[PDB]
């Protein structure tokens, strides 16, 4: 997955 | 005290699988796997948040598992770390  | 959750009322379990009430259909992993390592729906996409330290995970892929990401992306949260 992709971190905000 | 001396850490504070980001989302207080995303304490409970209970109320962060209640967030996953319209999670999207094409989302694969569980509601219930998400909830257990602190993580709650924020409505949009597939883009999840944690009550305790406040980081997002989106764009979830095959093999990825909840606390796995939580914690490569986000090593330093007190739920990771209380574990
Ligand atoms: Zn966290």
């Amino acid at each position: 997955a992709v971190p905000i | 005290g001396t850490i504070y959750p980001r989302n207080p009322a995303m304490y409970s379990e209970e109320a962060r699988l209640k967030s996953f009430q319209n999670w999207p259909d094409y989302a694969h992993l569980t509601p219930r796997e998400l909830a257990s390592a602190g993580l709650y729906y924020t409505g949009i996409g597939d883009q999840v948040q944690c009550f305790a330290c406040g980081g997002k995970l989106k764009n979830w892929e095959p093999g990825d598992r909840a606390w796995s990401e939580h914690r490569r992306h986000f090593p330093n949260c007190f739920f990771v770390l209380g574990r």
